[PDB]
């Protein structure tokens, strides 16, 4: 999970 | 500044502060270019105007058309922004992690919302979007391949820099890595004007994979996509500064107390970095690096609960 | 580009100005809106936090080390305490219990101070609590709706701003909600020396329209409406009053959020709701102008986006 | 109760  | 006709107009030009407490004055001076100052709240607000520009200027789309783009952070943020003060309709994919509070203010500015299974995180929200562009005709900007990403940093952030720090020689520029488009624009502008400078990439330690360490979860938000994306231009920077998840947040709370600056937790790893690469420059050197985002955003995080 | 600073408050004001294109009417007049979001704080409140304190180290009042004490659950508390961090003071602010853990955490980010009062004493055991640590403490208050750097900050910034943005163009209507009326008194004084013809128009809301001879009320109208007549308020000042419901408001935020991409505050969407109304009133080739005080992302835990 |  990334946040971008 | 004389009256805009858009908002979209104010993106860009953004403040530069310089740090006086976190660092001492046996090491370089430590600047940080306030990218939160964008209108819609993050450096996303650059790249966001930029793909959609780019798209219209070349007549993949026309204002109506709906964009489309895999993002649970700051590009959703800009992306809606920019399609709500230009006319295109907005649909965004996203796993269902992400909160209540970020769905409420893209769906402020007007954007809808396709939610994908929680545990399949950002792969299912990217393999979604990919199905919606490809039978739909819906256009996707794609932060991650978009030449336009890093060229707006080359065509503004860069030469903003330059412009601010006219008279002086930025002897190191540092920024965090999400899609790279930062470090590469800017990276490439300031080498061409400092031969001289160092340019040093940022990432999570818990994800360090720009080192070629394995990717895994981390709390750095806007940072270790857990992948090498196009946009990066992996040649620009000279070293690598891993960035735990405890030093960013630490720093970034620091900075808040100590300068009054409020800003992300990647921004406190930037700063953390910013400041090793002073104390290793030693006094009269100019160290510069990006604060991507605001603390306010991220009120319910860790960060500053 | 500005060449950079070395404090973080060197940066408040200066704020941009955008006409508005879609939510106003073509045959209406121009509709000018000026950004005060977009101030490092986050809203108009930096340039009175930044104005009071200055003013007081001039004045030889307080010395960096002081401890500062304000009652106030809202913008005021932001810029109070992040002037405060910049500028290296004790900031404490007294609030009722009530208050979300979001803006807690918010103005400890900051470091400051916070004393919780009871919360079925709402503002006023804040404002006691205020009073005590500055009576028998020695704290300094700046006491935003009396403390005339609040309305002489919009006279010596905002309202030279607007003169400079809107120079070669003539402002026909200027028009503020009233919370200290900091920013529509000293930009309002401003505005009338230069344009002596302008139309300086208050916004209150409807449920709290003391301006209008009307009787206190609560709203949602978050900045607005502090339910008296504030001595930093002229009075005199403005020659019309608008009053904005709730509901007209928030519909008002949601639309220009929409379809102008300009997030804001409730308050911002009731000046814009004015702002409209004295536009169609004006007709083309007229000048309007509003304050537009804070971002909408402050809210979004609000019934206003929610 | 009013915020400001």
């Amino acid at each position: 999970m990334f946040y971008i | 500044q004389k009256p805009v006709d858009n908002i979209t107009q104010i993106i860009g030009g953004t403040p530069v502060v310089k740090l006086r407490n976190v660092v001492d004055d046996n090491a370089a001076d430590v600047y940080v270019k306030l990218e939160y100052q964008n209108p819609g709240g993050s450096v996303k607000d650059r790249i966001a105007l930029a793909m959609i520009e780019k798209a219209e200027r070349e007549g993949k789309i026309k204002p109506g058309d709906t964009i489309v783009e895999p993002t649970s952070g700051n590009t959703g943020i800009g992306l809606a922004f920019v399609c709500a003060a230009k006319g295109y309709k907005a649909v965004f994919t996203m796993p269902e992690t992400m909160s209540q509070e970020r769905r409420n203010l893209l769906k402020a500015y007007g954007a809808e919302l396709v939610l994908t299974p929680g545990s399949e995180a950002m792969k299912g929200a990217i393999k979604k979007a990919k199905e919606l562009k490809e039978e739909h005709g819906y256009f996707e900007p794609q932060q991650f391949e978009n030449p336009a990403n890093p060229e707006v940093h080359e065509l503004t952030t860069g030469p903003e820099l330059l412009q601010q720090f006219e008279g002086k020689t930025i002897d190191a520029f540092l920024a965090g890595v999400g899609t790279g488009g930062t470090l590469s624009g800017v990276g490439k502008v300031l080498k061409k004007e400092y031969p001289n400078i160092e340019i040093v990439a940022i990432e999570p330690e818990a994800s360090p994979v720009l080192s070629g360490g394995e990717p895994g979860p981390h709390k750095l938000q806007g940072l270790g996509a857990g992948f090498i994306p196009g946009t990066l231009n992996t040649e620009i920077y000279d070293s690598i500064i891993k960035v735990g998840n405890d030093t960013a947040m630490e720093m970034s709370r620091r900075v808040a107390k100590e300068e009054g600056i409020l800003a992300g937790i990647s921004s406190g790893a930037a700063i953390y970095a910013a400041i090793q690469k002073a104390k290793e420059l030693g006094k009269g050197k100019t160290v510069v690096t990006v604060l991507p985002s605001n603390g306010e955003r991220y009120l319910s995080t860790p960060l500053y609960s």
